[PDB]
DNA sequence: TACAAGGGA
């Protein structure tokens, strides 16, 4: 993401830790995606990493390959700020809960998935954080804040997606 | 001169400083996480809260307002005759005097001996870089433990949504098409008894971060910068700003809140030299920390003057019973 | 189970085209850690059914249903047992965020 | 011109500032949460209230209405003439004076010079930006803590029904048939004794809030962007308007209900430079605080003068007893 | 002219304004909570009570009455004639004349200088948004708090009961099988000593609200929209509309009941420009305050015109004694 | 014990249509019911129109309300008397408050 | 039970049949603030006594209970311990509590 | 988000 003259390269790498085949290793292969040049302004949550992550796990549907295979994710940024490049994050949680979460909350329909998860992106930043923070913690209040944050401003908010996070709360 | 003041104040119906934003309507009121005892385990509890940010600023409100009329009112920021807060912000290089005249951000001495809010409440230049911390320092507005025990959280809030009357010149109300502000909005009003607690930190005004001491005869002579008038107004201004304080002038909305204060206790230390903080007036058994803190204190070696009101502290040392901040503030400048 | 119901009678305070927006009730019942708030908070958000039920007949818009009696009682004989605050929790949120819902009532 | 108001007044069957009742038949006075000390702990209790800011419209429209009468009165805005409370509202670039003269919204020192009304309630532009804060602050009006004491609430509150006669040409109620309107509403009235605070900061009329002095030679003197005349003539009319709301002028359905509206007792105090603000009357023990608070301030030497209606007020202050609220305008007039 | 009517009246045998038990053989009469002081802390007394609503419908009923015998009665709406005060009621276009012409419901001026009753007591028309606020506001009265201290008690509302005679043509009373209605109805009747405290001003009659002043060329000149005959005709039938006020012309059930009325004693104050509201005269001590009221008022700088009946009113006070209501109506319309 | 259901059927008949009587201030007035006194008048202002509400169900062709036995009554009193903790009041009369807003068929 | 009976008799005065309401010494005995407005108002209560008693037979149902003197005695007892009105609010409360119940009064 | 502070050919 550009932002003016700095500029944040968010670079990740998926792990394996016990065992994996070479059809695994293709599905791997398809997340990658070539040239994610996204510059652009109204697409300035691409900063707060895993917001960024995020927004690039809704649009991957290579497989669900990692809920049956543990799996882990290493992330680190790179910055321009003032040309001062140097390396501000190295926080090292997992991956597959997060796109398991999002697998078990699309089975409704996608109309109102992908766009309900683009417009919570755009418009509630902050309820994107709060979503992602639920979802990384396993905390009820965080998908009431993100729903009544997105609600807020301009999300519908449909009810399939509702039905889902209830069974998705268990 | 170094004082610390802690105690709770009552409040009800006020409505001070909230979010404001969450859409375009219903105002809703900041909250804070507390934790609590509740004869169990450890609870945390969602209560309102005043940010220390809000009473930082009506503490540079009130400073300005009781150092302009000092003779050496001149030397004060622009901005500050305005209330503005923005202290030095991004871009700029200079500053405009309350004369018109000029100020390079060049060196610390020359801005805090021409400048009187960035001396007190400090600054920052990201420009050239120039950094002063600030010598006041506030703590949240959070209700007391047990005032929050005791109520078991009837959420402390209500809302009271109210409308605004704009009219056509033809008497009409209009719809959307026409044109009319005839919408409603609601407010997040709250209550309850709430502690405090400030410290301010008046024995370093007038003398640069960089250079506390100069050492011309070999003793650590503070390097005071300005006429030790100017630092003596300085400081009872610094002093006299508390007066409009614990009044009515803490929070936002007053055209239309006007959030109605009672002091019902506090307590005052000042000993002119380094002193630990006191225990903020949240906790319940507050009083009896404070009590044990100044005796053990006075038995130490240090030289602290206590000023209580309401508070029944200990009875075997020397605390003067004052009846009012105002007169505390009186107290406090009589000594200076 | 009698969740839905709910669910659409507490949406009905939301929705845009109810010119109303009580938010309070919602965000008070939300945040309840023990019986009596939380029955405070479903009162009063059944208390506004008057001014629904008008405002919908005179929009023109069927009028909003509000919950049967015989699920009414099913929320006390469920919520009595709930000594602990956790597992109240989930349902204690579960009808927050159902009462979030899009639940298109007014086409 | 510095003022503060405090007292204790009684109403007896009032309906003032009701919540509208929704899109409901009933029709509910607006209730609020205010926390009471009591014996037993402190308490949370739900009480009728007077929102500010419906009192800020009414000392606003007895503003203007005292204002008319002055020869001065051409600067006001012709939605003032017409009681219309909003200013500049969102989407308006210029505005429309008396006279039916336009006024740009570019200048606050022209604002302020032809306009009465936002030079003395402040106004707010927020397409072009133009701001500046109300000299009026105006408090909630809550029943006083003792009185919630001894009466123990008794919910304070009785339901009155009234009907809506729609008789035809033929002498038909009519149903649903042709399209008569003889329903029943019903309405809420209240009673109690009641507690009310004003401030007045009257030092800023005339004066942009940019530029409040000039610094011809570095001398501090008032920025008046208009003759003495019309600040001093602005000045009694902020002073008269109190008189047509201790008087009974306070509230809504005053052509049905007219709220009896006594008043008890209060206390006044007026200063040059700048106090802090009086206590509020809802608590039992003001009288005792503003007492001291009073005794402490004039101890610091600030020129204030104090007025007393059925207010002891000890003897070692020296307070001038009035007998009605126009005599203390009168008071307050006299010394400008 | 501005004029307020304030004092104490006795009533006997009345069932004035009951609330309507239903249709079950009772009805009885409204009751109003009120706050006594009584020695012993503030008390809280239900008490009967007519409300001002119905007071200003009578009010509009004097008025109607008294203006029809006018030159420029014509201009009147037709359900007036029949005493109904729908005046336009939810979902109407065009109000018809008395004529039988037709007025539409905007253009506030031509229904102000057409229609008298909405020129006087105000309208409301939903459809469009025209609106303007009474002239004419009426307060509600309550029993006097002196009479209630020493009334000890002691409930003075006395239930009688009486039937309504159902004579079949056969000379006999059968059961519903047979198409007999016999019921024995109960009724509430009170006495007292009560109180009212009527204001009324007439400065804006024949002046639309939403331009009330021209300005030609920057004077003062009132926006008249009918003719100066027509608008003295119109203020003289409103101030005669007392009088079946102070008669026996208030209440319901006036064929039945027509309560045992009296006129005990009162004040009024007239002017021309704005002046404060007297004190209700439910209160003990209201003589007193409209004496200082009066005083400090006539002081401060309005001229004011006083009226007694059979009250002292102090000293020194410039005050016309009238033996009787319509002597003082006499002298009100003299000054017309 | 059952008649919780039944006096909240009967309070039902206070706010609900067809009936042109609404008195939301004997509801409103038991669901804040801080201590039991208050709670017992308004419950007795809540009976007291029991009459009106009797006769005009008949006058309007819909069946009798269900008035509450005397056995709820004396419950409602054995009960009011054991409870003297307000935390447990404030959850009980919420309780039988809360049945007044319902969807009851009361006219077929 | 003791107060089961003075209640019966007291909604003996409003019930179906039985075409004489006085609404008037209920409220009085409900509404009563001091306990001799409560003397006063069980006494025109009572005074009422003849009025039904010997009306219940022009009708054929069986006749009314009236209270025993032994109950009536002891609610004398119980009079001159009540030296605050908190207790005698609750205390006139219940005792007119029973008069609007469903009472079986003669079929 | 304003400022600085950096990694290399």
């Amino acid at each position: 993401y550009a932002k003016g003259d700095t500029t944040w390269i968010h670079i990740y790498q998926i792990a394996p830790v016990e065992e994996v085949d070479m059809i695994s290793i293709l599905s791997l292969k398809d997340l990658k995606m070539h040239l994610p040049h996204y510059y652009e302004s109204n697409l300035d949550f691409l900063i707060n990493r895993r917001l960024a992550l995020l927004y690039h796990l809704l649009h991957s549907e290579a497989l669900e390959l990692f809920t049956e295979k543990e799996f882990v994710i290493h992330s680190y940024t790179l910055e321009r700020s003032g040309n001062n490049q140097a390396i501000r994050s190295f926080e090292e949680e997992e991956i597959g809960k997060l796109m398991d979460f999002l697998w078990k909350l699309k089975r409704r329909d996608f109309y109102h998935a992908i766009k309900f998860i683009d417009d919570l992106l755009k418009k509630a930043t902050e309820g994107a954080l709060a979503l992602i923070d639920a979802i990384m913690n396993e905390r009820l209040e965080g998908f009431y804040t993100a729903l009544k944050l997105g609600k807020k401003a301009g999300v519908v908010s449909s009810r399939e997606i509702v039905a889902a996070l209830e069974d998705i709360i268990c | 001169m170094y004082v610390r003041i802690s105690g709770r104040i009552r409040l009800n119906a006020h409505s001070l400083n909230a979010q404001g934003g969450g859409g375009t309507n219903y105002i809703e009121i900041t909250k804070t996480k507390v934790t609590v005892r509740t004869e169990n385990g450890w609870t945390v509890v969602e209560v309102p809260a005043i940010t220390g940010n809000m009473l930082k600023h009506w503490h540079f409100v009130g400073f300005v307002d009781y150092f302009k009329t000092t003779p050496y009112g001149v030397n004060l920021t622009e901005r500050a005759l305005r209330y503005n807060g923005t202290r030095f912000g991004q871009g700029e290089t200079t500053a405009t005097k309350a004369n018109g005249a000029t100020v390079q951000l060049n060196d610390e001495a020359t801005i805090i001996k021409e400048l009187a809010d960035a001396d007190v409440h400090g600054f920052l230049a990201p420009k050239t870089g120039r950094r002063r911390v600030s010598l006041v320092k506030a703590s949240f507005i959070l209700p007391t433990e047990d005032f929050i025990k005791e109520v078991e959280g009837e959420r402390l809030i209500t809302a009271i949504k109210h409308n605004r009357v704009d009219v056509d010149e033809k008497g009409a109300i209009g719809s959307s098409k026409e044109g009319t502000a005839q919408m409603l909005f609601s407010r997040e009003y709250a209550t309850g008894l709430y502690g405090f607690s400030i410290v301010l930190d008046l024995g370093l005004v007038g003398i640069p971060q960089g250079l506390p001491v100069k050492f011309e005869e070999n003793q650590p002579r503070p390097n005071i910068v300005i006429d030790p008038n100017e630092r003596k107004a300085r400081i009872e201004s610094a002093l006299k700003a508390l007066i409009p304080m614990l009044s009515g002038y803490i929070g936002a909305n007053l055209a239309r809140s006007f959030p109605v204060f009672k002091v019902e206790e506090l307590v005052a230390i000042a000993s002119e030299g380094p002193i630990p903080a006191l225990v903020h007036g949240f906790y319940e058994d507050y009083i009896e920390a404070n009590r044990s803190i100044i005796k053990n204190a006075r038995a130490l070696g240090f030289n602290i003057e206590v000023f209580t009101y309401n508070v029944d502290l200990g009875e075997d040392i020397e605390a003067t019973k004052v009846s009012s901040v105002e007169e505390l503030v009186a107290n406090l400048v009589k000594m200076v | 189970g009698w969740i839905r119901n709910i669910g659409r009678y507490l949406s009905y305070l939301v929705d845009d085209t109810f010119e109303e927006y009580a938010y309070d009730v919602v965000d008070g019942i939300a945040k309840a850690r023990t019986q009596e708030e939380l029955l405070e908070g479903v009162y009063k958000a059944l208390r506004l059914a008057p001014k629904l039920k008008k405002k919908a007949e005179s929009k023109g818009c069927p009028p909003p249903r509000i919950p049967s009696p015989e699920d009414i009682e099913a929320l006390e004989e469920k919520v009595e047992q709930l000594s602990n605050p956790k597992d109240l929790r989930k349902l204690a949120v579960s009808l927050a965020l159902w009462a979030f819902a899009s639940w298109n009532n007014c086409p």
